[PDB]
């Protein structure tokens, strides 16, 4: 599944308004909140890629979820996460990059990390709204600091008193070898970018 | 009779550092550093 | 970029402002300049005359592009995004128990019920 | 000011504009009709305010219209599907034929 991002920053002196304008242009918006995890891979000698992204990044749905427990942590649904590096010298066109939306399902969920031999790493909250359109999709990101490590509880933490909010529109390729639906897909991110290029300013980012 | 705001060009330098900031907080969410 | 666009906009409003008052205080400053008379040959007065009658009309056609700017701009304030959406009649909130009734009868229209049960 | 408020200001300048005309052609009168130069000192001393106030006047409200940043093309409204006023407003219908 080759994911093909886009970022672009929202300072949040305007923010409201940015959202008041998308409510009116696209689906949705529905409620994003999930508490990111990252497992750390500890092994010498190379040839280990131990590249930043190759650390491993466990996700999950937190909104629906009552704040008050606190045994969560593993009865909350997961899912796992690779999100290879972006194509070199990927400009202008929004930068692609592979990504796998694994699932599993049982009471034994972080502790598979350890029976890798992964022990814990950073982590961070993620809340905002997600846009529908087809089969795009527009997320935008607050990257909060939890209260407590693995706790829910808010206030969470910002990274700073005025943090940017970070909008990024994605799609999905079924896979690499279909130009023709890397056609059809790079032209609807097109049309969304015209689409909302009006009162933001959206770039293509390395990755 | 008056005839015809460097602030609003300072607007952009606020951009700028939101800008950085923007790649500051892409880095922690590759790495979690500060 | 988001800024740059209103910003050369801006200046393009500035510059047809400042293009049109400059206009008819112009047109009219050089009327003063035609209002001599004596001393001037016959000839020479005759084409003056028509430079009076153009010079305000353009000064009454700068007038006219001023307007023109205003219609622009009210334009620009009507164009932007409504806070929210619009209020409309709420007023008598309907039943939810009417319907059930009524859809839960015609579907049991001619039909012998006989409770439920586990 | 906001919203409509600004445009409501802008009607406040739109009464001063086409006075202008008959004032220029007032103070000409006065080296014309009224054969006076000082009374031509005087309304061509009240005439370039209508000018500079309105110029100054566009010139601000224009950068007014930059202060409130509202984006420069209209944008292309959704097919928006379902805002609750709709919904509930079928449903009093609903109850209405009920």
């Amino acid at each position: 599944m080759q994911e093909l991002y886009l970022l672009g920053v929202v300072p949040s002196r305007r923010f409201e308004a940015v959202v008041n304008s998308l409510s009116k242009t696209l689906d949705g918006p529905k409620t994003i909140l999930e508490f990111w995890v990252v497992y750390r891979p500890k092994d010498v000698p190379p040839n280990l890629p131990r590249q930043p992204d190759s650390w491993l990044r466990l996700c999950s749905n937190i909104e629906s979820h009552d704040e008050t427990d606190t045994e969560w942590s593993k009865n909350t649904q997961w899912s796992m996460y690779l999100e290879g590096n972006s194509e070199p010298k990927r400009e202008d066109k929004c930068g692609i990059r592979p990504v796998n939306r694994a699932k599993l399902t049982n009471g034994s969920v972080t502790e598979f990390v350890e029976k890798m031999g992964y022990e814990f790493s950073h982590e961070y909250i993620i809340q905002g709204l997600e846009y529908f359109f087809f089969d795009t999709t527009v997320r935008i990101y607050q990257t909060l600091i939890p209260s407590q490590q693995r706790s829910i509880k808010p206030p969470f933490h910002p990274m700073n008193e005025e943090q940017p909010w970070i909008l990024h529109v994605y799609t999905h390729v079924a896979d690499a070898s279909n130009q023709v639906a890397m056609a059809k897909a790079e032209a609807n991110l097109t049309k969304v970018k015209t689409l909302l290029s009006a009162f933001c300013d959206l770039k293509n980012v390395r990755l | 009779y008056s005839w015809f705001r460097q602030l609003e060009i300072d607007r952009a330098t606020e951009e700028q550092n939101a800008n950085q900031m923007l790649t500051d907080i892409l880095s922690f969410m590759k790495s979690g550093k500060r | 970029s988001f800024q740059r666009q209103l910003v050369q906009r801006t200046n393009t409003l500035n510059s047809s402002i400042d293009n049109a008052t400059l206009t008819i205080l112009s047109r009219f400053q050089d009327i003063l300049d035609i209002a001599i008379n004596e001393g001037k040959d016959k000839y020479t007065v005759a084409p003056e005359v028509y430079q009076i009658e153009c010079h305000t009309v353009s000064m009454v056609r700068a007038v006219e592009q001023l307007l023109d700017v205003s219609r622009q701009i009210k334009s620009y304030w009507l164009t932007n995004s409504l806070s929210t959406s619009f209020p409309t009649v709420d007023y008598s909130e309907p039943d939810l128990e009417k319907v059930k009734r009524t859809l839960t009868k015609l579907q049991n229209h001619l039909l012998e019920v006989s409770l439920i049960e586990p | 000011s906001s919203d409509t408020q600004q445009v409501q200001n802008i009607l406040e300048l739109e009464a001063k504009i086409p006075d202008i005309l008959s004032s220029a052609g007032k103070c000409i009168e006065a080296i014309q009709l009224n054969n006076s130069l000082e009374d031509f000192r005087k309304y061509s001393k009240e005439f370039l305010e209508t000018v500079e106030f309105i110029s100054t006047g566009l010139r601000r409200q224009a950068l007014e219209l930059e202060k409130a940043e509202v984006p420069v093309v209209s944008l292309q409204p959704k097919k928006r599907y379902a805002s609750t006023p709709l919904s509930n407003l079928i449903f009093d219908q609903s109850s209405k034929l009920i």
